[PDB]
């Protein structure tokens, strides 16, 4: 934060892009109450499966938004979540890296 | 690509002569200079010892988002007053306080809470190997072409006139 | 802006559980260095068995795909090659290395007593006739 | 053509059943393998001095990260020195 | 977490991936179908007992 | 990545960072006075990236994991997804070998006639 | 017995798992450092001491691997070139987490 530079705001911007990352809706996912721990204390089974599956539910797959933007478990959709007008194939919901 | 003379000294023999053979550990051991630490600490304490960046909303990331932007505001500000009033000694120990802050940084935005997710990911998988047995399945479809052999049969049946 | 990333905690290193913690060696790493210093092994275990039976059933199938076997009115179904017949005039020999398969290698098996034991000129016209595959 | 039908029935039968026993052979080998939990605690507590098999932020396959601790700890160290 | 629960999962590694070229950013290829009947033709074409 | 490690404050001293070297760049030096195209375009691409990443990192932490996937929880439902899948690979692989069988006799069958075939003629 | 517990498992959990892997062991193996036949003879009865508990500050790894190089002389007279040693080695070290780089590129475009 001292000296900065051209190759300096480079630099921090690719650190951003690594660290952190026309319509683009921001599918505001609300906290689910079927979860495990302070949902509806009860277990994993196919209720909350197939709401978090089909209805806009982030418990396990992810809340489904509108125009098509299927969000599942393991659905690498190519939506347009981000900032920018890139609507590529994103990664899956969990982006488990 | 060295050469370790305990190692072989204690391997090199043809018979009952050698050691016993190289186990895993799966307590407490001496082994070498490593120490063998078991159960490495991972889940630490949100509210109980250090500040907490997750309110009771039960959304520790969205409170952990917020409460790193409100870290900037506040040193924005700090910045402003140092600026406009540069007398403070004080604000560097604060520093040393975001140490305790650090702990729960050690947890703050990059590579541990997916794994969690990675639980429920578990079953999941044994789901794909589901989905394999979905393809398995063509292959119990498949037994339905030997109708179609069957057929053949009747084939044999119509070509002998 | 450094100590929250040099000094921090690093993941379970769970690359290493998964690559190596399966076997000792390099499954999920590149093969290509090995098997250009190494080369292939052994591959005469019980699937060396499994191939000769597989090859056995695609002789059986060129026996009724190939012409017929009147050629001397005797032959055999050898395990692996191609045994043409017996009686020693037409002496079956070893012919080996979908995809119907050509004899590669003959022997003729019928005075002094030692006979012959170079097959040279008559093998290399068995292999043209061969590649000839007419 | 009985023995050409059963010819072709027997090639299809058999490449579903090699592709069967691909299939098997592959869940047999994710099933019956596994990693150990503490055998990875302790990899992850025992690595966590040096970059050894600690993953990166930009580590991409040929980056700086490699499986040694350190050069000199290694190369120059008790493995060259003592070890030799 | 810890990279490894006490549980029996099935995920099956896809070693074919072997590096044969530099690229950007890995993304390794997996390359090697690993065929049966292919793997079966190639092995008795060269390991079939040619001498007996 | 929905993960939450080590990005927190580096990710927020960098922007910190950022936005004062572009304020500076903007009002301190720069041609603006005396009392160009690549300066410009860095910044830009800066400031949408940073724009970008909180909006993808809000995104996230809104759609992260709950409180959810404990461990006997995980332990139970791992367990019977495993048993799920051992009794489908063993349908599936009774299946398989009822069918590789069935093969097996179309063969002999098959080679029995191609023998007896040749054997009369 | 009693010793072997205490000098064997001391010298072979941390032997085979992380320290000597094959990014710099072509200018090892060919100036001559296990090319010994009592040496191999060891490390080939002691092939079971890569386990992954001590996978981080080992002697020198890929035991098996050095073994078949000693057996069709790969590691001695073959392979002496460090520019291809190291590349295998940078490009087996950090490809089980090549995945979290390949995702993150996939997102950034």
């Amino acid at each position: 934060l001292s000296r900065n530079e051209i190759i300096q705001s480079y630099l921090s911007r690719q650190s951003s892009l690594l660290s952190s990352s026309a319509r683009q809706p921001h599918v505001l996912l609300p906290l689910p109450t079927p979860t495990d721990l302070p949902g509806l204390t009860r277990e994993v089974t196919q209720d909350d499966l197939d709401r978090i599956q089909a209805q806009q539910w982030p418990g396990v797959n992810g809340c489904e938004d509108t125009q098509g933007n299927w969000y599942d478990w393991t659905q690498c959709i190519s939506l347009d979540p981000h900032g920018d007008d890139g609507r590529l194939n994103i990664l899956p919901y969990v982006c488990l890296d | 690509m060295q050469y370790i003379k305990e190692y072989t000294d204690e391997n090199i023999q043809e018979g009952l002569a050698p050691k016993p053979p190289p186990p895993i550990k799966d307590s407490y051991m001496m082994f070498g200079n490593q120490f063998q630490c078991d159960d490495l600490i991972i889940r630490p304490l949100e509210s109980q010892g250090i500040e907490r960046l997750h309110p009771m909303q039960f959304d520790h990331k969205k409170e952990l988002r917020k409460l790193n932007m409100s870290i900037l505001i506040n040193f924005l500000d700090l910045l402003d007053i140092l600026i406009r009033s540069p007398g403070s000694i004080k604000r560097e120990e604060k520093l040393e306080d975001l140490k305790l802050l650090f702990v729960h940084v050690h947890h703050l935005i990059n590579e541990y809470r997916p794994h969690q997710a990675r639980e429920t990911l578990r079953v999941m998988m044994e789901v794909q190997k589901r989905q394999r047995l979905e393809t398995a399945e063509r292959f119990q479809k498949h037994l339905e072409r030997v109708i179609e052999m069957i057929q053949n049969c009747l084939a044999s049946l119509p070509d002998d006139l | 802006r450094d100590a929250l990333v040099h000094a921090r905690l690093p993941s379970f290193a769970i690359p290493y559980a998964i690559d190596v913690l399966t076997t000792g060696s390099y499954p999920r790493l590149p093969t290509c260095i090995r098997d250009k210093i190494i080369p292939p092994d052994p591959i005469t275990k019980i699937e060396k068995q499994a191939t000769l039976h597989q090859l056995n059933q695609i002789l059986r199938h060129r026996l009724v795909t190939t012409d017929l076997p009147p050629q001397l009115a005797n032959l055999t179904v050898a395990n692996g090659r191609v045994k043409f017949r017996v009686e020693g005039e037409f002496e079956a020999t070893l012919t080996v290395m979908e995809v119907p398969w050509r004899l590669l290698k003959l022997e003729i098996l019928v005075r002094a007593l030692v006979h012959s034991m170079q097959i040279d000129f008559i093998h290399q016209l068995v292999q043209s006739r061969l590649f000839a595959d007419e | 053509q009985l023995q050409k039908q059963l010819k072709e029935a027997e090639q299809i039968l058999a490449t579903a059943v090699y592709q069967a026993k691909e299939k098997l052979k592959s869940i047999e080998k994710a099933r019956k393998g596994a990693i150990s939990s503490e055998e990875i605690i302790k990899y992850a507590h025992r690595i966590s001095a040096s970059n050894a098999v600690c993953a990166p932020l930009t580590w991409v396959p040929g980056d700086p990260r490699r499986p040694y601790p350190t050069d000199l700890e290694m190369r120059s160290g008790l493995l060259g020195q003592m070890n030799n | 977490m810890s990279g490894v629960r006490a549980v029996r999962i099935s995920i099956e590694s896809a070693c074919e991936k072997q590096v044969q070229e530099v690229g950007l950013d890995g993304t390794e290829t997996y390359l090697q179908p690993l065929s049966m009947s292919q793997n079966l033709a190639r092995l008795a074409q060269r390991i079939d007992f040619s001498q007996g | 990545m929905a993960d939450r490690l080590t990005q927190l404050q580096d990710a927020v001293n960098s922007l910190a960072d950022q936005f004062c070297n572009a304020i500076g760049v903007l009002q301190q030096c720069g041609p603006p006075a005396s009392f160009a195209n690549p300066t410009e375009e860095y910044a830009q691409l800066f400031a949408a990236l940073i724009a970008r990443t909180a909006k993808d990192i809000d995104v996230l932490i809104d759609s992260l994991p709950s409180e959810e996937s404990t461990a006997a929880l995980q332990a139970a439902s791992l367990y019977k997804l495993e048993e799920e899948n051992h009794e489908a690979a063993t349908c599936l692989e009774d299946v398989v070998y009822r069918g590789d069988m069935l093969l097996e006799k179309i063969q002999s069958a098959l080679a029995d006639i191609a023998q007896s075939q040749l054997k009369t003629r | 017995d009693d010793a072997g517990n205490r000098l064997r498992f001391q010298l072979e959990l941390e032997f085979v798992q992380c320290l000597a892997n094959p990014n710099y062991l072509n200018f090892l193996a060919q100036r001559g450092y296990f090319k010994d036949k009592a040496f191999v003879n060891y490390l080939k009865y002691l092939l079971y001491w890569k386990e992954p508990e001590y996978a981080k500050y080992l002697k020198y790894p890929q035991c098996l691997h050095m073994l078949e190089l000693l057996q069709y002389e790969h590691f001695r007279k073959e392979l002496v070139n460090a520019q291809c040693a190291k590349f295998i080695d940078e490009q087996q070290i950090l490809h089980w987490q090549h995945y979290s780089r390949k995702r993150v590129r996939l997102q950034q475009a």
